[PDB]
């Protein structure tokens, strides 16, 4: 009968995802607070993978890094690496669901367009 | 040799809001003397007056959502007017109020307001205590002997607190019989009097329905010409259409100017554009479903004219093939669909 | 490579066995070497000017 309790904003410290480097606004590290929190939980969990560093949990990390170097074709490993991505990102209570559209293939680099489901 | 998967993520908003919701504060205090911009509640400097937070405390609230954005300015009461002009230019606004306005400086603003919108194209808004102006874009609040909590206030108070009460009015609302809580002690006014106030553009306080409301939400131009018309007497209207303004204004400057070129091709995709624009007010309850987006034709007759070429031995399409000289001529045909306050409907 | 000092021309003939192992559908990039422990540090910017 109760209804569900809705998740607390969750806080953190906060920078630049292109810069890599954590920011400090007047010695105060920047508040994340609605859709800022799940954008920097993503990018951490998906930019390492857990079983290179033996200190993070089980459940967390990315089987990404494997795909890196070419070790199969793009075809199949296209949607291989969607359902890494859900793996991956679907763990966090936040996140509802995650989709992936399509991948671009150009030259080395390859392209493609993920979908983020958030609650707030 | 080191490469990384860089993902940034995209938001799509399906409405885009422009030039709304804002609110211009400019009050007279010797201690903060700067500019204030206050988008989180309950932020008060601890440099402006007891009076000035009074002032602040009546903008927070609204009748239905809070204003979406408060600016307050600080400046000596001596040359207050230049500065708050200098600063209205460099930034944009959508409503005005000033504590400690005279008769002088009311009317100063309002020339101001009415120079902008004539010549500027800017399309902005003010609210006056008493000002008899010939213009609708300026709000007339004539209303004396206002208490609201057992509490005296001054005119421009009251009239701060209805700007942003309004700024807080959704579009689909209207600002006619809203009561206010918050009023509870006026001065006795009779129905007859209240209706010849109303009809003469001023906005006032009435007791009804259990509550205190205000009576109308006609404009303060009390002589509206004859294209004007009817609809042109309501504030509900005008703001619409200087929203339109704005939003068409906006996306031309960003797009249009400069980056595009003159072709009827590029022509026909600016009606596209514009037609998906309309199409988008048409899905808020704002304007009529039906509208169209056609060529001013006429002005290419004159623009030929100018250029001195015979209207005759071509086909009548070819004056929208001729090239236009740099130049685009459209006409549009909108109304707008603002429902009804008070209605009167029949038995058998 | 083992706690072994190895000559450059030893460690490209290693590699060259390697690579002729390598299939054509896998890709010499990122293949990692377990007999190999030890090498002095470098940094991933002389890493990437080297490349």
């Amino acid at each position: 009968l109760p209804k569900t309790e809705e998740l607390p904003i969750f806080r953190e410290v906060a920078w630049d995802f292109e810069k890599d480097e954590p920011i400090l606004e007047k010695g105060d590290f920047k508040i994340i607070e609605k859709k800022e929190a799940l954008k920097v939980w993503i990018y951490k969990c998906i930019k390492t993978n857990r079983y290179e560093h033996e200190i993070y949990s089980l459940e967390y990390g990315t089987e990404l890094s494997e795909l890196i170097g070419q070790k199969y074709t793009k075809g199949l490993t296209e949607s291989e690496a969607s359902r890494f991505i859900k793996e991956a990102l679907l763990i966090n209570p936040y996140i509802l669901e995650v989709n992936v559209k399509s991948a671009n293939f150009n030259r080395d680099i390859l392209s493609a367009n993920v979908k983020v489901s958030t609650i707030y | 040799p080191s490469i990384n998967i860089s993902f940034k993520e995209l938001a799509t908003t399906v409405k885009e809001r422009s030039a709304r919701g804002i609110i211009a504060m400019v009050l007279k205090d010797a201690k903060a003397l700067g500019l204030n911009e206050i988008h989180e509640k309950e932020d008060i400097p601890v440099d402006l007056s007891a009076e000035n937070k009074e002032y602040i405390n009546l903008a927070l609230m609204g009748n239905v959502n809070t204003p979406n954005k408060l600016l307050v300015y600080v400046i000596e009461g001596e040359a207050d007017i230049q500065t708050a002009l200098d600063f209205l230019e460099t930034k944009e606004f959508n409503y005005l109020c000033m504590p400690k306005a005279v008769e002088a400086d009311k009317t100063a603003i309002k020339n101001w307001i009415i120079k902008l919108r004539d010549i500027d194209k800017v399309k902005v808004k003010a609210v006056l205590g008493k000002v008899v102006g010939n213009h609708e874009g300026i709000i007339n609040f004539t209303t004396e002997d206002v208490l609201v909590g057992e509490k005296k206030y001054s005119v421009d108070e009251f009239t701060s607190r209805v700007a942003g009460l309004i700024a807080g009015t959704p579009l689909s609302q209207s600002v006619t019989y809203t009561k206010l809580s918050d009023v509870v002690d006026i001065p006795k006014m009779t129905k007859v009097d209240a209706e010849s106030r109303v009809n003469k553009g001023e906005l006032i306080l009435i007791k009804e329905a259990g509550a205190i409301r205000i009576a109308r939400g006609v404009n303060s131009l009390t002589e509206l010409t004859a294209e004007k018309g009817e609809m042109f007497q309501k504030i509900k209207i005008v703001d619409t259409l200087d929203i339109i303004h704005s939003d068409i204004r906006k996306v031309i400057i960003d797009d249009y100017i400069g980056k595009v070129t003159n072709s009827y091709d590029n022509k026909c995709l600016l009606i596209v554009a514009i037609k998906s624009y309309l199409e988008e007010l048409e899905k808020s309850a704002l304007i009529e479903s039906d509208s169209t987006v056609e060529i001013d034709f006429e002005a290419q007759k004159s623009y030929l004219k100018s250029k001195g070429v015979d209207l005759s031995y071509m086909t009548l399409q070819e004056i929208k093939e001729a090239n236009t000289g740099s130049k685009v001529f459209l006409k549009a045909k909108i109304k707008v669909l603002d429902a009804m306050e008070d209605i009167d409907l029949s038995i058998e």
